[PDB]
């Protein structure tokens, strides 16, 4: 899999940033 | 309008609702698909962007699958039609895990805007085609119907396709793939279900569509609002409240929710190999 793909960003109380989101890009 | 519930938060909460529920609608959109290679619709590498290029004389991208343009003319969608026909691809992690969902009898329902058939290769039953497919062609004038094949030979020259019971002189005569565009009713089985539907699912998953369109849009706004409701998403949808918000390559986060799950979604991801005795 991809870069650290089982890590993600926990943005509380709900969200959750996984390899490929789009807020990565620009 | 639906507000989140604030007793589902976690990926954990996520994980239980998995577990738990046994009449799961799962929405699928154009994302879905991105990893077996087919471009999306509304990305920066997506058909709209690609027929900008392709098709500069279109008032907009959108024209190319607008009922009212299409009647003007329908050269430019023959021209390209064969670019999204059905290929030979291979399903996705995620159309494996909404199979095993309904193999398992917890799947109440896959609503798909996809045309690409891959549910149908992944061996997903209880799928409903929002957005039509390319099985069949019906004559703009008179509805007269016919199967795929009639029109393949047509449509991969890129030529208009006639019918064959309209007169031979009527312009408009001309078989259009039951894809719905713009402007267009979504089949009837897709209205039957959902009124079925919408008083027995008890989970909602929404996942790799933008939700964008309507009424598809409007299946999360028109359940009942304590139904719980998860996304898995690249992006955000922020005219829509989800409980949880998982955000990145759909595939990326089913494998994560498999191995969490164990049994046999966990099996579903068979690279790497997990430890086991030959
Ligand atoms: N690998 C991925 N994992 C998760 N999400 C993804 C991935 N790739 C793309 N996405 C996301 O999926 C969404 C797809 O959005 P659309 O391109 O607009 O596709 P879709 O929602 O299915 O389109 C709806 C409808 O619009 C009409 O033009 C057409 O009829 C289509 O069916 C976007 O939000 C995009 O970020
Ligand atoms: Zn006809």
């Amino acid at each position: 899999g991809p870069h650290m793909g089982s890590q993600y960003l926990f943005l509380p109380p709900n969200r959750y940033i996984f390899h490929g989101a789009e807020v990565y890009s620009d | 309008m639906r507000k989140k519930r604030k007793d589902i938060n976690t990926i954990e909460d996520a994980v239980k609702l998995l577990q738990e529920c046994k009449k799961i609608i799962v929405l699928t959109g154009a994302g879905v698909s991105v990893s077996c290679g087919i471009p999306d619709f509304r990305s920066r590498d997506g058909i709209y962007a690609r027929l900008a290029v392709d098709f500069p004389d279109l008032p907009d991208p959108q024209a190319m699958f607008d009922i009212e343009y299409f009647r003007k003319d329908p050269r430019p969608f023959f021209k390209f039609a064969k670019e999204i026909y059905p290929g030979q691809f291979q399903p996705s992690l995620c159309h494996k895990f909404i199979a095993l969902s309904d193999k398992e009898g917890k799947l109440l329902r896959n609503y798909t805007q996809n045309i690409d058939t891959l549910e149908q290769v992944a061996g997903i039953q209880r799928i409903i085609q929002c957005h039509g497919s390319f099985a069949t062609a019906s004559c703009l004038i008179c509805k007269y119907k016919v199967d795929c094949e009639a029109v393949r030979g047509d449509i991969f020259n890129q030529v208009v396709p006639r019918c064959p019971r309209c007169p031979a002189d009527e312009p408009l005569a001309i078989m259009k793939p039951e894809i719905v565009f713009f402007g267009e009713n979504l089949p009837e089985q897709f209205h039957r279900a959902m009124k079925y539907d919408k008083d027995e699912v008890d989970l909602l998953i929404v996942i790799g569509s933008s939700l964008k369109v309507r009424p598809v849009a409007l299946i999360p706004s028109s359940i009942p609002h304590e139904v719980p409701q998860i996304l898995i998403n690249r992006e955000p949808l922020p005219h829509l409240h989800f409980d949880v918000e998982l955000l990145g390559d759909c595939d990326v986060i089913i494998n994560e929710l498999c191995h969490r799950l164990g049994g046999e979604y966990a099996k579903l991801c068979c690279n790497p190999v997990k430890l086991s005795e030959i």
